[PDB]
RNA sequence: GUCUACGGCCAUACCACCCUGAACGCGCCCGAUCUCGUCUGAUCUCGGAAGCUAAGCAGGGUCGGGCCUGGUUAGUACUUGGAUGGGAGACCGCCUGGGAAUACCGGGUGCUGUAGGCU
RNA sequence: GACCUGGGUAUAGGGGCGAAAGACUAAUCGAACCAUCUAGUAGCUGGUUCCCUCCGAAGUUUCCCUCAGGAUAGCUGGCGCUCUCGCCCACGCAGUUUUAUCCGGUAAAGCGAAUGAUUAGAGGUCUUGGGGCCGAAACGAUCUCAACCUAUUCUCAAACUUUAAAUGGGUAAGAAGCCCGGCUCGCUGGCGUGGAGCCGGGGUGGAAUGCGAGUGCCUAGUGGGCCACUUUUGGUAAGCAGAACUGGCGCUGCGGGAUGAACCGAACGCCGGGUUAAGGCGCCCGAUGCCGACGCUCAUCAGACCCCAGAAAAGGUGUU
RNA sequence: GGCCCGCGGCGGGUGUUGACGCGAUGUGAUUUCUGCCCAGUGCUCUGAAUGUCAAAGUGAAGAAAUUCAAUGAAGCGCGGGUAAACGGCGGGAGUAACUAUGACUCUCUUAAGGUAGCCAAAUGCCUCGUCAUCUAAUUAGUGACGCGCAUGAAUGGAUG
RNA sequence: UUGACUGGGGCGGUACACCUGUCAAACGGUAACGCAGGUGUCCUAAGGCGAGCUCAGGGAGGACAGAAACCUCCCGUGGAGCAGAAGGGCAAAAGCUCGCUUGAUCUUGAUUUUCAGUACGAAUACAGACCGUGAAAGCGGGGCCUCACGAUCCUUCUGACCUUUUGGGUUUUAAGCAGGAGGUGUCAGAAAAGUUACCACAGGGAUAACUGGCUUGUGGCGGCCAAGCGUUCAUAGCGACGUCGCUUUUUGAUCCUUCGAUGUCGGCUCUUCCUAUCAUUGUGAAGCAGAAUUCGCCAAGCGUUGGAUUGUUCACCCACU
RNA sequence: GCCCGGAUAGCUCAGUCGGUAGAGCAGGGGAUUCCGUAUCCCCGUGUCCUUGGUUCGAUUCCGAGUCCGGGCACCA
RNA sequence: UGCCCGGUAGCCCCGAAGGUAGAGCAGGGGAUUCCGAAUCCCCGUGUCCUUGGUUCGAUUCCGAGUCCGGGCACCA
RNA sequence: UUACGGCGGU
């Protein structure tokens, strides 16, 4: 029926976007993954060594192995009722650093010598994150005007 | 040919003619401004458009009838070269025919079931028009009638609208010759060329 | 497919690579006395006609040609089999060809 | 205040035309005996240092064209969920939450890394 | 008379006999009858015997001379087991949201942006294609259609696209985490470099909400499905053929839709009182037998409540 | 000996028979004709003319199993015959002094190209063919016609 | 013994193994005998590396020379080429030309894709040899990527100074071990012609030939608009180009009911119903003088025949009315 | 009432190599012979079916319409 | 699956084994005849299905590698 | 051995 292909629904997703054709950036390969580190799969199209499958693109997965132009990534993949740790060589063109967890990285840092501060201070900052609250009852203010009178406007084709 | 009733409201995905039909007739319109089309920018203000109320199609054939019943009858009042007649929507769907028995059930049944190209029509939607004609204004209320014998050849419904603008224009008619005047716009036959105060300054020098 | 006459190639029996002959294989004999025969022998004797399947519904056009490196150094003399992708229309020696042909059909 | 060598991000850096360029540099340049390469010392390779900023290059300019950024367009077009809503239908309106794109208008026009020299 | 018949006689089952019809061969013949092998085989029909309690499906994946069937995974049940809560913090998990961070090319929009289609005029001129003349003849001299270009303009695209949503998809939201000290390496290599590993030491409250989890074995039934929102393919359409998402029916009674598989409410141990949902309240038929409010409408075919069971274009100095 | 039966026998049937016989087919009285094709399929016949072709036997190599070579029965292949054997009997080009047709000429396929007769027949799709006749009226009937889907010569043709 | 799929079966076709774009509803997945196509190859270079170069096109020039030869300059973001079907990719390049070469070799595992999370096939990242190229970094273990192929059993060849050839030795032979090939296109792989009207059995409304039901293309019957027809004059009567419905007396599409059976064409006979009215009753309009006709309205009360041909429904003809 | 090739002078017909519209019958005019038959030669006659597209080039190629003939034909 | 044969001018066919490419047909011309018809002669017409090989050059001579047409064998 | 034709009227 639908031939099950390699490569196979990809018309626009392993492509280059639009006016970032040509040849790759260099910074792409003067990246340092080491074991652990989070890392998200968006396959090129201009390198064919390398490129994952259509499964994994726009996915986040692990390094744990690393060897000279490839790094092999952990991934889950929904397959039909059970979700499967999947490993996957994938080359370095292909991945990038997952900044999803970048803005975590920040929040144990500035977290844990902020602890130490309330030590020497003495106090109960409570550095735990809340939500967005209901708003406080604050006060508006209509000083020298009058509000102004907006009505809907007719119809007119 | 089937009737229209069968080629109506918008089913299918537009299926063009392209290098993955090659296989469709003509259209029955293939002139689609029929007034005088030589004629200036003020040589006829306003315009009228008839405009559609719902969501359907308008077969390529049944635009020649409606053209050809407004042409005839503005050359009666207005007379032959005095207004500008232009249908605006261009038959680009192709309809299919899936024609069985070619009385018998000997050809297949629903088989192989993908039809053959047999027409074109044009996909209308809400609000868009259909026909527009422009005139003196002089000519006003012929505009009107001219449009409603036109409208008995369409299927669904259409209302008549006599616009806010300055002819086949997209610029107001209120304030057209108070801004064609000084610089802002400059005709070029029977539309208008509008000029920013962005470009060189050489052309600005090659106005005035 | 055109492969030429001599090509250097891994022999395992020194573990170098050094220039072989190349020539395409030819199926062999079909022995008697073999297992597979000595049993199809005494199966189909007697009564009872054909007793294997003799395959008819023939599909494919062309086989997978395989060649014999025979290597050239002399006290070694070792073959061994290569095969190719497959083909139609096999030479092995003829006129390799230059980029600068007047083709004229 | 700039340049050279090597770079990063790859048009705010491009393209067309036009003005200016102290000093070091980069170039144009001047030559084929060797190295080398050609139909051809044009290219490439090699020896120079009489000239010249003419070009490239660098700065700037253009109611410039692109590009980048923001307004309008527009809470519009679409859309999540909902109704024993409307309508013969086609489709539409409301509730609940999100929410664009062009024309049109404006503002911008390379930023920096390591090493070295002029000023 | 190639006549009709009695009795005797001969021909016996893949055989007989036939002026031929596959006729006849003991009511049996396109291969007799009788007994046996034999309770022959059947992916196909029909049937399959007491009660109560508890849990509860599937019509889909892949392979098969497979398509009326099986093997396989899923869904199911039974048996357990490992543990967690019993009495300034849950080990953990989630058909959920938030906080960030990625991913995508559909709806829409666009084509005065590429590809592909497409209408109209304007302006300009190298020209040829063709006309109009000064004329023996002279790219000596003067116009028109076209073509070409330039700036605009009308209309589009499942297999076009700069731009680009809503819904959606992944990851992360700590003790398996963070920091420090040292030492192994045959890997890497200006380098007490780099990277892995090992040992030791230091500080636990790290989004909202809900919830007890983890784990193994054995395993039946199923492998014809059907309907409705919304999204969509073929078709003129279909109570038509085929998909997507979710809910239902099948397996499910009850209240309402007169009637009913699937609509709207709502899910069920046996009762008493109370209240409601959807729907109603002239009389069948429980409830307006309210001194209900405001209008619209007269039909010689009135109208009357989701799905749902009857109507369009057009038209009316009928009334509002 | 031919044709047959038969598990078996030189056992039986025709056969107490002998070519005016027995056995095997086809067509179907009489009268009258039985045209053309041996390529195909059969059948048949012949010469160490000859390709292919099994065992057994012959020769070689070998320790032997074995291997190899040579030689060559019928059959098929090759050549002849045969259609009262099964069957087949289409096209295409030129060509007559009106057009039309083709007595004539020449080709292909594959051997030969439907002769004498007969027909909308129990055989003709189109088709209720056309014309005549019969009836007031005829998809009927009969008689004619004849590039006859797809007539035709012991598949017997036409008669009577 | 006589494949399967199949809007019944047959004929046809391959939707039976595989690839591209779409369908597909912005992760992936997703059907139909859905759309547009392709595959059973080809290549010692079209494989490998390195170097140099730039393409399609267009302009302006140059003996013949012209739309098309070759030479030169300029512009030229891919508008060309990359074996081929498409899509993606590619510019001191993955293209074009040249110079060396065989990494299209030897060997063990891991992983991805299809997926049951099995296999083949294809692919990826390594590791260990041995090589090629380049000044070198590097790149290379076939084709720029997505397709291009195949089990057990058997045969055959290749490999080690290998194991077993049964009481022990020697030698042929035979069997093993490892991996290439000789195939199963119905492509997870049986060894295969019909016919049955003489037929039979087990079944199936999962499945055709009737009616019915839905649908109404097709048939039939109407409405609207009105350029023209009608001497004049759109509308007495018509009416093109359109366009909107109705009907289920035609034909189809469908496959819901019926296969442990609903008796299947036509004629005869007889009854009742419908109106979309031929006649008759009462009317209105004409391009209605009369007569004869036509178009409408209330209207189904009452009538709507006799025959030749044909099984015919239908058709056609004679005659009455 | 579905499909395959054709639309061309008075007719009929081939070729319309992507570059002309040319055999031939009918008429015209000659020549021929004592005169005619036949003959032989020359002249006439092409929207190359209609429109649109593909190169100093299309009747010719590509495919739209119209027309003309020639045809796929199940069990029930 | 190996054995056994055959491959040509524009179409059939001669040989041919070590020494040249030849009967007929068709085309184009002559000649013959008072003239046609028949007839006679001449031209033009050839990598022999294509790659090699000793001798002495070479389609052959030679058997090989190749493609068209035909042989009797049969285990995935 | 082969040797077939010769427009009409004058
Ligand atoms: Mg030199
Ligand atoms: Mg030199
Ligand atoms: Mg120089
Ligand atoms: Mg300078
Ligand atoms: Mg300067
Ligand atoms: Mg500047
Ligand atoms: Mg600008
Ligand atoms: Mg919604
Ligand atoms: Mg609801
Ligand atoms: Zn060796």
């Amino acid at each position: 029926t639908n031939t099950k292909g390699k490569r196979r629904g990809t018309r626009y997703m392993f492509s280059r976007p639009f006016r970032k054709h040509g040849v790759v950036p260099l910074a792409t390969y003067m990246r340092i993954y080491k074991k652990g580190d989070i890392v998200d799969i968006k396959g090129m199209g201009t390198v064919q060594k390398g490129m994952p499958h259509k499964c994994y693109h726009g996915k986040t997965g692990r390094v744990y192995n690393v060897t000279q132009h490839a790094v092999g990534i952990v991934v889950n993949k929904q397959v039909k009722g059970k979700i499967l740790a999947k490993r996957i060589n994938v080359r370095i063109e292909h991945i990038k650093h997952s900044k999803s967890r970048d803005s975590f990285l920040k929040r144990v840092k500035e977290n844990d010598q902020k602890k130490k501060e309330a030590k020497e201070k003495g106090t109960w900052v409570q550095l735990k994150r809340q939500p967005a609250p209901p708003r406080e009852a604050h006060f508006v203010r209509t000083n020298g005007k009058e509000p102004e009178l907006l009505e809907p406007i007719p119809y007119e084709f | 040919r089937r009737p229209a009733r069968c080629y109506r409201y918008c089913k299918n995905k537009p299926y063009p003619k392209s290098r993955f039909c090659r296989g469709v007739p003509d259209a029955k319109i293939r002139i689609f401004d029929l007034g005088r089309k030589k004629a200036k920018v003020d040589e006829f203000p306003l315009c009228g458009h008839m405009v559609s109320d719902e969501y359907e199609q308008l077969s390529s054939e049944a635009l020649e009838a409606a053209r050809i019943c407004a042409n005839k009858y503005m050359v009666k009042s207005c007379g032959k070269d005095g207004f500008h007649i232009r249908v605006r929507l261009h038959p680009f769907h192709v309809i299919r025919i899936n024609k069985m028995l070619s009385a018998d059930r000997l050809q297949t049944g629903m088989r192989g079931a993908f039809g053959k190209p047999q027409g074109t029509v044009a996909r209308v939607h809400i609000g868009q028009v259909i026909m527009s004609i422009r005139t003196k204004l002089q000519n006003k209320e012929h505009v009107i009638e001219a449009l409603r014998r036109a409208k008995f050849k369409f299927p669904g419904r259409q209302k008549i609208h006599i616009s806010k603008k300055w002819g086949f224009t997209k610029f107001n008619a209120d304030e057209f010759e108070d801004m064609v005047a000084e610089k802002r716009l400059i005709p070029d036959g029977c539309g208008v060329k509008y000029i920013p105060n962005r470009g060189p300054l050489d052309k600005w020098r090659a106005l005035h | 497919v055109n492969v030429p006459k001599t090509r250097r190639t891994f022999c395992k029996k020194c573990g170098k690579h050094q220039p072989h002959k190349v020539t395409q294989y030819k199926k062999g004999k079909d022995s008697l006395y073999a297992q597979g025969k000595r049993r199809y022998d005494r199966k189909q004797s007697g009564y009872g006609g054909q007793t294997k399947p003799i395959f008819r519904k023939k599909a494919k056009t062309t086989k997978k040609i395989v060649l014999r490196l025979e290597c050239v150094e002399p006290n070694c003399r070792s073959k061994r089999m290569l095969a190719i992708k497959r083909c139609k229309h096999f030479e092995l020696g003829g006129d390799k060809k230059r980029k600068g042909q007047v083709i004229q059909f």
